[PDB]
């Protein structure tokens, strides 16, 4: 054997072309991979055709994986058909592309970035089976660090600086133990509401949570949980999209432009 | 600003988990395990438990005489000189058998000890992948470390094993040491006509480029979505919510395509594997079936030509 | 001696002891590879 | 840390990034540091030539009496100083060769004279002169001797690099590149010159022995590699610049000056002149260069003396 | 057309420039001010590449070959001053161009996180890399005092004034960013492989398994290193360490030149000075 | 006159600790820079006429 | 009445801002007095070039 | 000074005394290895006595 092939082709040349073919192959197999989640797409293009025509592009779609889940929770295949849902939204325009403006009130309508899917109605479990995100009132076990401040007690703070209520208890995650929401007693009703921290900014000097997303009088309408006490994967997607909702729709200014 | 999910504000303890029951049988896992403040205000406190098998004693073993080999080589190489090892400790090293031994022992001082620690270094590596493998199987898990490792290990015995047998001469391989590991990159690039010109060179950057491209894609786009729970990519893979939805609809916006929870992690596995794939099959490829990457180039039409404003007259052309 | 085994694992100090027995013998037998006057490979 | 803008010196074609960049406080020392001295008014033309009134000048005779008292001026600044004529003369005997440093300064007029005439591919019109080594000192300052590197225990054997040397820019490569390609003629070239293998069975550390050598003629023109290479093809001159071509002769001008003129003075010097090896002290880059591009940054003194030429 | 879940997402607004002007999708990509400023940014300096390739260096040279078209800087004889369209000038356009539509990219990326009510930092993490290409462009040229120092547009003649810019220096692995970046990109893509393989490794776990849990993935590679970094901080740390690979990175560049002019290993001669050894 | 007030706001522990911890390293810097210099360096200079193998140039 | 600047930016953001901004343009002048060599004081009062005699160059030729 | 004995009310001798030692010994090595660094001053390369 030797380096040269032919009188032009070598072996490094043939080698770097047989990289090409396999990579060909990776890149089909990672794009099929990708589509196993919202295709086929929701297209005009099947609109008109009356649902004969499936919006895939290419590759095509990849036969339905299984996800067994723990604890009998169930087995969800990863391709997977899912029934049309209405938006509660209008086109703002009757062009192709053009964006839709929501319907009654913004932070209500459940749509744009308050928008959220239906997650299964059943909490996250831990290892053991016991649900995952839970008050620290039931996880006694958990404390918070001596070093950082305690929440519970803090005044929460809208996004105009107004008092929106007070941190009640705090939700951890039992499997990596973390904080997760914030149960403020809402100042205005005093039904508890949930608060993710990834909405809350801490100010330790001010024992103040300030959470920029939604005003004060907007944290009457976050919504409930069902159990005090846990919170199902349906729920937090719910509670999580409404204050994601008040980064557009809180005040008039956020919609745009700058100038 | 609003939060970053940067670092931890305010930090939870609770009773330290020993981790998943391993199958009966297994080794209990070592060390008690303690909460470092600093650790959890960027990730979890939490430190240890570890487990510490029959294979991972071995590599440790096997390892610490590699180790043990190359340093105290180099404090030979400053005669003894404790002072002069730390003042020159970066350009010290374990240095490959010359070129005239071949694959052939030489004596300790003149290969012999590098071809010890290479070896010694080679079992521990070795044993260290069977300790990932056997650590996923003993949790029910896929095996996708291994083969990652596995490939990074390809790499890894190409430059010091394989590519030296097949050009018959240890002296191809790497020194253990700083920068002396440096002056051989240098030095096999320069000797092999500029390995910027190996193709699987040019893969290998592209792979490591995208390597850290697209873990700054996935990083920071799990922390724009960790508001919505995005960091339990376990849950958003089997029941998909929003912080999957608006990642993958953030991207298709951006690009006009997108991954799923699941794919993106196929896309970063692939991404970092092929780095040390293509990196390894370069440096098989190099002096064996090429001598010199930019004739090579130049042969196929690959290196670019540019307008003669200067030379140099051949003095062997005499 | 018989105690030693009350404070140290036999699993885990026999795999030790082995890793390190044979560890060291592979060293001895690389030594005397590398030494000239000892290649029993050699003419 | 160095402020910016550096002056640099394009040399190749734009983005190929052949350039030679220069700290503009940095070149201002080194000027300074490399001035050369003025040349000496020449001598009254005739007069009494140097055959008919000395006795012992062997190399020298083509010269006028006024032209060879000019030289002697000349070098005495050049080599001496400090010292005067007597560091190369027996006192009241100027005939006599009874000093190492006479003998040796005889031959070192036969080194210079050879350089200025037959090494034109490298001094090209610029010569040199007694200065520009000796720069005012009897011992060149930056001359090299054969290095056994770091000390080593008894029983192990030298690798000659993975040690922080000067030699080679601070690098860890190979710290004595002087022995094998400034002194012996080893050969520099490492790289094969086909696409595909064809016999060039030279080793990688081979290659770290020249990219040390080079690490050496860099800091010794106080240049970088791009002053010579393209570094995308360090093998190929068509690449390369009219520099690399200088080099080369520059490379077989230093060996045949070692080898052929401070070799065979080994007996006449002392102990001090030599290495631990017993090698004299020899001439490499950096000896002229002394960290310029040229010596003294191209001053033309030689042209003012006409003793420094082969009849 | 739009993923089977994206319709309730493509909400009005959120736009820093434009409203309702540019406020719409074209197939899968929102448009935007900066989606239509970028798009003719890029069309505008790709087609001024092509013909930079059609009149190629010169009329002999010029090649439509992929791996050697070449759009090159000018001499650094025009300094920091604009040069004739055939001597540079079109890399100097096009680099105008190429940080238009980086920036505007950036921009469109913004609104679209507003859009979204996510986060902003995807944005932040291109602005790195924007920055980095800034840097070799822009700021290193600068201090150097002229547009030829920044690198030809060329997928081959590129990587040739990178080969050329590092033996500026003589042996550009001693340059001290330059170590901390490669550590940075090396650790990166180890960290990425572990993170690719954990996630997948416990989504598809072993046949006639259930999906496993995150108390899994803290379990094993607290079972192989001691220490699990958590699932939410492994993304802070790979964004971490691919932002402090292209800072660094960025650092290395910009001192290779502007404030070292000497070769690298020399630079380490602070610490063998030091008056200890 | 009333310049006492200011450890009213830092902690007068952690002040001393600071002041030790920037003196020393301070006190080391300035020592290391003059032993780099040939004027100044005290232990090299010579003087007091110093009282202590073939050479290598040039290294 | 100018004080509506400060019903519209907040004293301490701009105080802050106007102090980064003036320290970072001052360092940037007095940067660019030092770029050129005739404002570079830190040449000395009395400065003077080396003078270049017998054909000698700085720099070596160009392109 | 006639009172400096307060100062410990507010540093913990536990911590004081590791960082004493800890620091003095480094000190000590240090200014050792500079010594042993200058040809003056090596007591064990200087050739004296004999
Ligand atoms: C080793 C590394 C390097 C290797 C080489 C890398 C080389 C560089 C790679 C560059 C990649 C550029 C392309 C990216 C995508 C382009 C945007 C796009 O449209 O995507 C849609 C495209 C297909 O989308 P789909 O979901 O199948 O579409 C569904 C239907 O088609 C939907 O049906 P439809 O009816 O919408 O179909 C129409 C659709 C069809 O889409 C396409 O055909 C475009 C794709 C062609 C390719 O049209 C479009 O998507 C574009 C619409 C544009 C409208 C405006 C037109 C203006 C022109 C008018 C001017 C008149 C004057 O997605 C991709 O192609 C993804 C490509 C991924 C490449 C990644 C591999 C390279 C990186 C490897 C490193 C990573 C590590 C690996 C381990
Ligand atoms: C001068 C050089 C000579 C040479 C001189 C010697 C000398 C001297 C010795 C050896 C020894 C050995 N030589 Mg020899 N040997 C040479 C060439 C070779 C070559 C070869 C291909 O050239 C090989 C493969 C070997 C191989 C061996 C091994 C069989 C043995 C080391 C085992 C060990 O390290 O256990 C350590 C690793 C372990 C895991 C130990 C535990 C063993 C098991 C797990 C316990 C079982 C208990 C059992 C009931 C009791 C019997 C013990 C048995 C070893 C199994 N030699 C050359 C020709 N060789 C050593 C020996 O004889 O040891 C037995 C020894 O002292
Ligand atoms: C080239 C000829 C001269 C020279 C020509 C000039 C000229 C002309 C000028 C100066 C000016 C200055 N020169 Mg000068 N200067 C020279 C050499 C020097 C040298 C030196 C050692 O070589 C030094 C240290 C200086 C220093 C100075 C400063 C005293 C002054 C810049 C003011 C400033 O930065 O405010 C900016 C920084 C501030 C903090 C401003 C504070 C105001 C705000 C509102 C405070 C907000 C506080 C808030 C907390 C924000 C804090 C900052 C952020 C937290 C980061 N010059 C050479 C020798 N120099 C300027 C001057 O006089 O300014 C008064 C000026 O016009
Ligand atoms: C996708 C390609 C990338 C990659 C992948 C990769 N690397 C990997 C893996 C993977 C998938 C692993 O699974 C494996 C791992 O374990 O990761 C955490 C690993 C790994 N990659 C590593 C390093 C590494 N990877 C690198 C690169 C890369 N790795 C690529 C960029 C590099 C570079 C860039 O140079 C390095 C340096 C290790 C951290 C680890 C493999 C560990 C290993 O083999 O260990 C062997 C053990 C020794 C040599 C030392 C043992 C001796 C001790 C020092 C003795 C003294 C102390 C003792 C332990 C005290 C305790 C004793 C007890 C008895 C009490
Ligand atoms: C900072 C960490 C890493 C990183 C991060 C990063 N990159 C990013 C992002 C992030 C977070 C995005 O959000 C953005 C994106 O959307 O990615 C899909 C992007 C992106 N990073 C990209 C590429 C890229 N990133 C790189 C690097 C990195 N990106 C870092 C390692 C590299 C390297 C190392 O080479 C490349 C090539 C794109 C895929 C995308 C940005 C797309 C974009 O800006 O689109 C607008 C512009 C065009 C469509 C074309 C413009 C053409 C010009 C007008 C002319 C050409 C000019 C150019 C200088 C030519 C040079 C050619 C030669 C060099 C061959
Ligand atoms: C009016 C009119 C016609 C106007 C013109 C049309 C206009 C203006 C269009 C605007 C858009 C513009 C300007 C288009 C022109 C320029 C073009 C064609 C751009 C194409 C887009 C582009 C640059 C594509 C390059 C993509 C490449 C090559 C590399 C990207 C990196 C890469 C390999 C990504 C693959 C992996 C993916 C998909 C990562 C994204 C991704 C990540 C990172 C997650 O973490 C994640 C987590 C959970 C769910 C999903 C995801 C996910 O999808
Ligand atoms: C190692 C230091 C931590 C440590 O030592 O923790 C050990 C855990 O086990 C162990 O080996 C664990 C061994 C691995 C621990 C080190 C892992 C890296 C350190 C944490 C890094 C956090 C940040 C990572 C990068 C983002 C405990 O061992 P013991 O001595 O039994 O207990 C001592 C303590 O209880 C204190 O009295
Ligand atoms: C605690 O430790 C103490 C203090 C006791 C000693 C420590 C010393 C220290 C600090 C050592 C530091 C060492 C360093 C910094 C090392 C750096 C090493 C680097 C950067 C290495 C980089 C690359 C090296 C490579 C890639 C080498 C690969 C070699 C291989 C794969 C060789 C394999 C060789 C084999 C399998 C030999 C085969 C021949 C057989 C037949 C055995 O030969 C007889
Ligand atoms: C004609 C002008 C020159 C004269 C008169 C001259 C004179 C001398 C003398 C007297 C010595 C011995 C000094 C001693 O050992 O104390 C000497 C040595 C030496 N010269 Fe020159 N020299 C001249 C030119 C050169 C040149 C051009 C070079 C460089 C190429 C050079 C390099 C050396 C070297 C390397 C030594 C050995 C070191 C030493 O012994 O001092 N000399 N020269
Ligand atoms: C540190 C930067 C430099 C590097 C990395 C470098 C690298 C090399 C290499 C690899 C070779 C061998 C070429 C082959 O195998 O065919 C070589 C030869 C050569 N280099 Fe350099 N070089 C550098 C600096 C210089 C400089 C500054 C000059 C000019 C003063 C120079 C002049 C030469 C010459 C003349 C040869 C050919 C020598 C011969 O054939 O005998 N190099 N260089
Ligand atoms: C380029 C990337 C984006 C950056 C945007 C800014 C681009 C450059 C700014 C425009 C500056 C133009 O400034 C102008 O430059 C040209 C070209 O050097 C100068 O021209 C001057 O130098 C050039 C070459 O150095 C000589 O050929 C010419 O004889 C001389 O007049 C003009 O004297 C100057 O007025
Ligand atoms: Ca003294
Ligand atoms: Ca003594
Ligand atoms: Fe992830
Ligand atoms: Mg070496």
């Amino acid at each position: 054997m030797s380096a040269a092939i032919t009188e032009y082709m070598d072996v490094a040349q043939l080698t770097i072309w047989a990289f090409w073919f396999f990579f060909a192959g990776l890149i089909i197999y990672l794009r099929r991979e990708d589509k196993r989640e919202g295709y086929p797409l929701d297209s005009d293009r099947t609109e008109r055709s009356g649902g004969r025509v499936k919006v895939v592009g290419f590759p095509d779609l990849a036969e339905p994986k299984t996800f067994v889940l723990p604890h009998n929770a169930g087995t969800v295949m990863a391709p997977r058909v899912e029934a049309p849902t209405s938006i509660n939204a209008t086109p703002v325009a009757p062009f192709p592309g053009a964006p839709f403006e929501p319907n009654g009130d913004p932070m209500l309508s459940g749509f744009g970035p308050s928008a959220s899917p239906d997650r299964a109605k059943h909490c996250d479990l831990t290892f053991e089976g016991l649900p995952k995100i839970v008050p620290l009132r039931v996880a006694t076990d958990f404390s918070i660090a001596e070093r950082d401040p305690d929440p519970r007690g803090m005044t929460v703070v809208g996004l105009d600086g107004e008092v929106a209520g007070t941190v009640s208890d705090v939700w951890v995650d039992r499997s990596e133990p973390q904080i997760r929401y914030l149960e403020v007693k809402v100042a205005a009703g005093g039904k508890n509401v949930l608060l993710p921290i990834g909405f809350s900014r801490f100010d330790k000097k001010a024992r103040k949570v300030k959470v920029a997303a939604i005003k004060a009088a907007h944290f009457a309408n976050v919504p409930t949980l069902a159990k005090p006490d846990q919170i199902t994967l349906y729920e937090e997607d719910k509670v999580c999209a409404y204050y994601a909702g008040g980064k557009l729709y809180a005040t008039a200014e956020r919609a745009g432009p700058l100038l | 600003p609003e939060y970053q999910n940067i670092f931890t504000t305010v930090q939870v303890r609770a009773p330290a988990y020993p981790g998943v029951p391993l199958p009966k049988g297994s080794l209990p896992r070592i060390g008690k395990p303690i909460f470092s403040y600093w650790a959890g205000k960027i990730g979890d406190a939490q430190i240890g438990p570890i487990y510490l098998g029959f294979t991972g004693t071995l590599s440790i073993i096997f390892g610490f005489m590699a180790i043990f080999i190359i340093g105290f080589n180099m404090l030979a190489s400053v005669d003894w000189n404790i002072i002069q090892f730390v003042k020159h400790f970066f350009w010290l090293g374990l240095e490959p058998p010359a070129p005239q031994y071949g694959l052939t022992i030489p004596p300790l001082s003149e290969g012999g000890w590098w071809l010890m620690a290479g070896f010694f270094l080679t079992m521990s590596i070795l044993l260290w992948w069977v300790r990932t493998y056997k650590r996923a199987e003993a949790l029910g898990m896929s095996q996708h470390l291994s083969w990652a490792f596995a490939a990074a290990i390809f790499f890894y015995l190409s430059l010091g094993f394989i590519r030296p047998v097949m050009m018959g001469s240890w002296a191809e391989a790497v020194p253990f040491g700083i920068f002396p590991h440096l002056d051989w990159t240098a030095a096999f690039s320069i000797r092999y006509g500029n390995l910027y010109y190996n193709p699987f060179h040019m893969l290998s950057i592209a792979f490591l480029y995208g390597s850290a491209l697209l873990f700054a894609m996935h990083g920071a786009t799990i922390l724009a979505v960790s508001r919505f729970g995005g960091d339990r990519e376990i849950d958003q893979i089997t029941d998909r919510g929003t912080a999957a939805e608006r990642a993958a609809i953030f991207w298709r916006w951006t690009m006009g395509f997108n991954a799923s929870m699941e794919s993106i992690h196929r896309w970063a596995w692939w991404c970092a594997v092929l780095t040390v794939i293509t990196a390894g099959i370069g440096i098989l490829l190099t002096g064996t079936v090429v001598e010199n990457w930019y004739l090579w180039a130049i042969k196929h039409g690959v290196a670019p030509a540019y307008p003669e404003v200067v030379t140099a007259v051949d003095p062997y052309a005499t | 001696m018989h105690k030693i085994w009350q404070i140290f694992d036999p699993r885990r100090t026999l795999v030790a002891l082995f890793g390190f027995l044979f560890v060291l013998g592979l060293l001895i037998h690389f030594i005397l590879l590398s030494s000239p006057a000892f290649n029993w490979l050699s003419g | 840390c160095e402020r910016p803008p550096p002056e640099v010196v394009q040399k190749g074609y734009r983005g190929v990034a052949m350039e030679q960049n220069y700290n503009p406080r940095l070149l201002e020392a080194s000027i300074k540091a490399n001035l050369p001295v003025e040349s000496l008014p020449a001598a009254a033309p005739g007069g009494p030539s140097v055959s008919d009134v000395y006795e012992n000048v062997q190399v020298l005779k083509d010269l006028s009496v006024a032209e060879f008292t000019r030289t002697m001026v000349a070098v005495t600044t050049w080599v001496a100083p400090k010292e005067g004529c007597n560091y190369c003369h027996v006192p009241g005997n100027w005939a006599s060769d009874d000093i190492y440093t006479k003998v040796v300064s005889r031959r070192m007029f036969e080194l210079v004279r050879a350089t200025n005439s037959n090494w034109k591919d490298h001094v090209a019109e610029t010569g040199v002169t007694c200065y520009t080594c000796h720069r005012g000192n009897p011992v060149p300052k930056y001359v090299w001797v054969t290095d056994p590197g770091p000390n080593q225990p008894s029983g192990v054997t030298p690798t000659g690099q993975n040690y922080a040397s000067s030699t080679v820019a601070y690098s860890a490569l190979p710290l004595d590149p002087y022995t094998p390609f400034l002194d012996q003629s080893n050969e520099i070239r490492v790289i094969g010159q086909t696409a595909l293998p064809a016999g060039n069975t030279t080793s990688l550390k081979q290659a770290e022995w020249t990219y040390g050598l080079m690490m050496q003629i860099s800091d010794s023109l106080g240049v970088n590699c791009t002053f010579c290479h393209n570094s995308r093809s360090f093998y190929d001159w068509k690449q390369s610049t009219p520099q690399r071509t200088t080099a080369w002769y520059a490379i077989r001008h230093v060996r045949d000056i070692n080898q052929n003129y401070i070799w065979p003075l080994n007996d006449a010097l002392p102990a001090s002149r030599k290495g631990p090896y017993g090698d004299p002290f020899k001439v490499g880059c950096m000896t002229c260069h002394q960290g310029a591009y040229k010596p003294l940054y191209g001053a033309q003194m030689a042209k003012d003396y006409p003793a420094l030429y082969e009849s | 057309a739009m993923l089977s879940f994206e319709r309730k997402y493509r909400v009005r607004g959120g736009t820093l420039i434009g409203g309702d002007l540019f406020d719409f999708w074209v197939g899968p990509f929102y448009v935007g001010f900066f989606g239509v400023a970028g798009f003719f940014f890029a069309l505008l300096g790709v087609l001024l590449i092509v013909w930079g390739a059609t009149i190629g260096p010169n009329a002999e040279l010029q090649t439509y070959n992929i791996w050697q078209i070449s759009i090159a800087p000018p001499d650094l004889s025009y300094g920091l001053g604009m040069a004739p369209m055939t001597e540079g000038g079109l890399w100097q356009i096009i680099t105008i161009c190429a940080i238009g539509a980086f920036v505007s990219w950036a921009l469109r990326e913004v609104e679209i996180c507003r859009k979204l009510g996510i986060g902003f930092h995807i944005p932040f993490a291109f602005a790195f890399a924007i920055g980095a290409y800034l840097v070799l462009v822009v700021v290193r040229p600068i201090l150097m005092g002229a547009w030829g120092h920044g690198f030809p547009y060329g997928i081959l003649s590129h990587l040739d004034w990178v080969s050329n810019v590092g033996y500026q220096f003589l042996h550009f692995h001693y340059n001290p960013a330059h170590m901390l970046a490669i550590t940075f990109f090396f650790t990166n893509c180890l960290a990425l492989s572990m993170h690719g393989s954990l996630i997948l490794s416990v989504t598809n776990p072993q046949k006639g398994e259930e999906v496993k849990t995150s108390e899994h993935e803290n379990t094993f590679f607290r079972d192989i290193v001691g220490y699990s970094i958590g699932a939410l901080a492994i993304h802070r740390l790979g964004l971490f360490l691919a932002l402090s690979a292209v800072f660094w990175s960025a650092v290395c560049i910009v001192i290779s030149g502007p404030f070292w002019t000497r070769g690298w290993p020399e630079w380490w001669n602070w610490w063998l000075e030091l008056p200890l050894w | 006159p009333d310049l006492w007030k200011i450890w009213l706001l830092v902690d007068p522990r952690r002040i001393l600790i600071a002041v030790f911890a920037f003196l020393t390293v301070l006190g080391l810097a300035i020592h290391m820079i003059l032993l780099s210099t040939a004027e100044f360096n005290w232990l090299e200079d010579g003087v007091p006429a110093a009282t202590v193998t073939p050479v290598v140039p040039q290294r | 009445q100018l004080y509506k600047i400060w019903l519209a930016f907040d004293p301490r953001m701009a105080l802050i801002g106007l102090g980064a901004f003036l320290f970072a343009l001052a360092l940037f002048i007095h940067y660019m007095l030092l770029r050129s060599p005739e404002f570079d004081w830190l040449l000395g009062p009395d400065y003077a070039p080396v003078t270049l005699s017998a054909g000698m160059s700085a720099l070596p030729a160009g392109r």
